[PDB]
RNA sequence: CUCUCGGCCGAAGCGUUUACUUUGAAAAAA
RNA sequence: UGGUGACUCUAGAUAACCUCGGGCCGAUCGCACGCCGGCGGCGACGACCCAUUCGAACGUCUGCCCUAUCAACUUUCGAUGGUAGUCGCCGUGCCUACCAUGGUGACCACGGGUGACGGGGAAUCAGGGUUCGAUUCCGGAGAGGGAGCCUGAGAAACGGCUACCACAUCCAAGGAAGGCAGCAGGCGCGCAAAUUACCCACUCCCGACCCGGGGAGGUAGUGACGAAAAAUAACAAUACAGGACUCUUUCGAGGCCCUGUAAUUGGAAUGAGUCCACUUUAAAUCCUUUAACGAGGAUCCAUUGGAGGGCAAGUCUGGUGCCAGCAGCCGCGGUAAUUCCAGCUCCAAUAGCGUAUAU
RNA sequence: UACCUGGUUGAUCCUGCCAGUAGCAUAUGCUUGUCUCAAAGAUUAAGCCAUGCAUGUCUAAGUACGCACGGCCGGUACAGUGAAACUGCGAAUGGCUCAUUAAAUCAGUUAUGGUUCCUUUGGUCGCUCGUACUUGGAUAACUGUGGUAAUUCU
């Protein structure tokens, strides 16, 4: 017996057909457009959307006045709205089935850092986040896959300690200024 | 002073003759604040000496803004010696533990098990 | 196994203790006592997990061995002493009295009572029997034996015990129309008026209960604890008055409370 | 009807039975 | 007297018994102190008995894998039931003595096998299913194999005892002492699995106990079982390329866009790492947090498989010549081999990828 | 994601299997920078084990004439701390493993009106019509004498 927990879970699913030209092209387009490291990030977002769709489908088989359908559909729609993937106007479970993987990919911290003008490109955005230059509200966030909530979107700033956002020039600039 | 001390949670534990609280330490450009100066800041904050203050469990949040720990302020140093864990008293210099190891004590005990009477004290 | 067990695994502990899973391998095995293992709250869980007066089991022991904790008017130094339903916990040093009373979720609430209320407790009589040359005896859910009870007191009634002297001062019969709490099952912690008792000879009687908001449920007779005559309780009730809101109403109440701040 | 009927309340009946279906209890935690 | 659906219940009364291996009815310990020889407060400990708690034990109903190359099985070596008893904590063929001749079975008894502990559960899965579950929770069983006990409330206990069987330790040869399927560790076995580490600080347990003890447990070490997050560059200029209703062709309306061999040019930005002080923690480590140094082949260098099809990706170059080899399958190799051995290039996943096997 | 593809023929449509495909679990190979969780001698051998440790325990409150420390030199028995030992309690829990085991174990469901129950908690405990201002003998520890090669022997 140990005081440890072994609840662990795989966050993606490998495609059934390994070498399929259309799927390879779609995934590479997503990777390049959103500056992703590998195919596993695409597969992870795909798995997230797949689980959400499965839950929405299972709710859509219940009676429209089912207490569980009402409660859990309201919760799921609230969660999707909270991260900006769903619009507040479309608060029906049928609109969940109309969601795309790109809808979730827009809400990554990397995409928002690029799209708010803090970075010149999506790859610059990723290296900025990985180098502790970005904060959401007052928390220095370091994870590119950080899914920005709707009310956290206006609090993505440039970190009070980063050379770009409050001073203390970096290693290179300080060394060069010391040199001459 | 650029280092700030705040106490979110707080209760007067009259059962253990102390006050117990959660301590936030704001230290934007400094290392995690040493326990001693947190103790003197708490002493000023609560109008008491820093010898009846025992702080522990300070974790600095990712990014470096602040550190959260726990703190006790005892009514007297005698209550502090009575109720505090021995290691937290040793951190203040008010306690010294046994210098033997578990191995030495266990083997000495099993050796004493082999002798009967006053000869047990004449072992090791 | 040979002989009795002395340990309780943390995950086999009663879920209403609200113990987490990463603190340790073991849960505090309640000592034998007035209440059953699964229907009790040990003193350590109350003084450490609920009241936060202690951080560890060592501090719970330090509090208990100063004789600051009274359970039902008597000082208890056993930190795993099983405190159960209706039991009164008095801490005179901090001047606070609690009565162990179930929540609508089936958990023992931290329910503070006045020092005047802390003088008595309700007890459901478990059995009535004649012994010792015609002396009537009464046994409660608290497991206290009372000699010479009122001749009208029967099984499943509720008596009021003055903790200082431990003798019956009043009693409610088990009648339709009396307020009652549920002390076990799916409806544990719910308070309502007894509507009807369907009797099943040789099996378990079912008691139907109606909430103060009009919700009707049913339990086994062994899970019914008469609280007050009519619809007026003889004890203080927690903030939730035994009315179990559905999850939708809980969500709505939480959202309304959150939106009222800021 | 209810072999207790009393000037709105209860001794008012698995009323051959079962399967089925819909309930309600009770049913460890993880 | 009360109670149950239901007593041969509870309570009462009578006549007696009342176990030498004889049962309860206190020859006990502390603290505080008292009160016109007496009366006492607060406890600790102990003893019946009755409840209660924690259980244990024994029954009820339903549910278990494969096998008929297992069709009949059991029958006083108690088999099924009855009566009386014995024993047992108690119900009972539990055992005994008489009596009856029963009881189970194709609705699969009985026998056999199981690389069979059962369950909660796990993998996979459109719906249905299939396989797995030694493994941290619950229940059972065992402590080398059997058997038998002592003590005790509780054990047929094995970090208790007694004996035999197997193995085995010391011996002065007379004797004596054994039980890691506890924690480490060793040998052996194998395709196959970690430290003879630190601590009772946490969770709890035990004790006469606030204080002692705990290889339970926690903490570190080994760890690519597996799961999560996530670096190996980003940007700008320069030369070049591409589009942008560019005029129905040639840098006179081609830089408010975009790409790359660029060993081109620049500054910025970083953590991998090293190191300091905190923090962490029994004490440490780790993470977090400061600070110092730390990137231009940023040589601080990403690999594992493949490139005929299935199936993403070269009938490019050299070698070999039905050889060596490749190839899960079809096939390739006999002098232009898109398939072997290599170089270059490419592409699949990526701190991971290939292979075998089970599913 | 309720999915298929190659292979029998000169060619075709089938049956049909082989091979491919994805997960999962053990092993292994090559490779491996950061960080958080985290399995880990089950499978074969419930095979064998060197060594060490894993179960002990004292309160004001059972027994202290161990000077082992320690005082207030006394109708002052016992100041106090306290090894040892006697007494009490625990050692039947925990941990390990899966050999046995096929209505057996186990699961849900009931029953004990057919039983036992240390401890905890509450009750009962002048309810008995018949040296007490405290009874008896031992034995440990301790002192002293020993035996055996050898033991937690005595």
């Amino acid at each position: 017996p140990v005081a440890r927990s072994w609840v662990c879970r795989k966050t993606y699913v490998t495609p059934r057909r390994p070498f399929e030209k259309s799927r390879l092209d779609q995934e590479l387009k997503l990777i390049g457009e959103y500056g992703l490291r590998n195919k596993r990030e695409v597969w992870r977002v795909k798995f997230t959307l797949a689980k959400i769709r499965k839950a929405a489908r299972e709710l859509l088989t219940l009676d429209e006045k089912d207490p569980r359908r009402l409660f859990e559909g309201n919760a799921l729609l609230r969660r999707l709205v909270r991260i900006g993937v769903l619009d507040e106007g479309k608060m029906k479970l049928d609109y969940i089935l109309g969601l795309k993987i790109e809808d979730f990919l827009e809400r990554r911290l990397q995409t928002q850092v690029f799209k708010l003008g803090l970075a010149k490109s999506i790859h610059h955005a990723r290296v900025l986040i990985r180098q502790r230059h970005i904060r959401v509200r007052k928390q220095v966030v370091n994870i590119p896959s950080f899914i920005v909530r709707l009310d956290s979107q206006k609090h993505i700033d440039f970190s009070l300690r980063s050379p770009y956002g409050g001073g203390r020039p970096g290693r290179v600039k300080r060394k060069n200024a010391k040199k001459g | 002073d650029t280092v700030t001390i705040r106490t979110r949670k707080f209760m007067t534990n009259r059962l253990l003759q102390r006050k117990q609280m959660v301590i936030d330490v704001l230290h934007p450009g400094k290392a995690t604040v040493p326990k001693t100066e947190i103790r003197e800041k708490l002493a000023k904050m609560y109008k008491t000496t820093p010898d009846v203050i025992f702080v522990f469990g300070f974790r600095t949040h990712f990014g470096g803004g602040k550190t959260t720990g726990f703190g006790m302020i005892y009514d007297s140093l005698d209550y502090a010696k009575k109720n505090e864990p021995k290691h937290r008293l040793a951190r203040h210099g008010l306690y010294e533990k046994k210098k033997t190891s578990r191995k030495q004590r266990k083997e000495r005990k099993n050796r004493m098990k082999k002798v009967r009477g006053t000869a047990k004290a004449n072992v090791g | 196994a040979r002989g009795p067990k002395k340990h309780l695994k943390r995950v086999a502990a009663p879920k209403h203790w609200m113990l987490d899973k990463l603190t340790g391998v073991f849960a505090p095995r309640p000592s034998t006592g007035p209440h059953k293992l699964r229907e009790c709250l040990p003193l350590i869980i109350f003084l450490r997990n609920r009241l936060k007066y202690a951080l560890t089991g060592d501090e719970v022991k330090k509090i208990c061995m100063q004789r600051f904790i009274k359970i039902d008017g008597k000082v208890r130094t056993d930190i795993t002493y099983p405190a159960g339903f209706m039991d009164v916990i008095s801490i005179d040093k901090t001047g606070e009295n609690f009565r162990l009373i179930y929540d609508t979720k089936g958990r023992f609430a931290v329910h503070r009572i006045t020092p005047e209320e802390a003088k008595y407790k309700l007890c459901k009589v478990r059995k009535i029997f004649v012994g010792t040359k015609g002396i009537p005896h009464l046994v409660t859910h608290d497991a206290r034996t009372i000699r010479y009870p009122d001749p009208l007191i029967k099984v499943n009634d509720t008596i009021q015990i003055d903790l200082e002297t431990g003798k019956i001062t009043d009693f409610i019969k088990f009648d339709t129309g009396n307020l009652c709490m549920v002390t076990g099952g799916a409806n544990l912690g719910r308070i309502g008026v007894i509507t009807n008792r369907e009797r099943h000879p040789g099996s378990f009687d079912v008691v139907h209960v109606k909430d103060a908001n009009g919700n009707s449920f049913a339990t086994r007779l062994s899970n019914i604890f008469v609280i007050g005559k009519g619809n007026k309780p003889w004890i203080s009730l927690p903030r939730g008055k035994g009315i179990r809101l559905t999850i939708a109403e809980e969500r709505d109440k939480r959202l309304a409370a959150k939106q009222s701040s800021g």
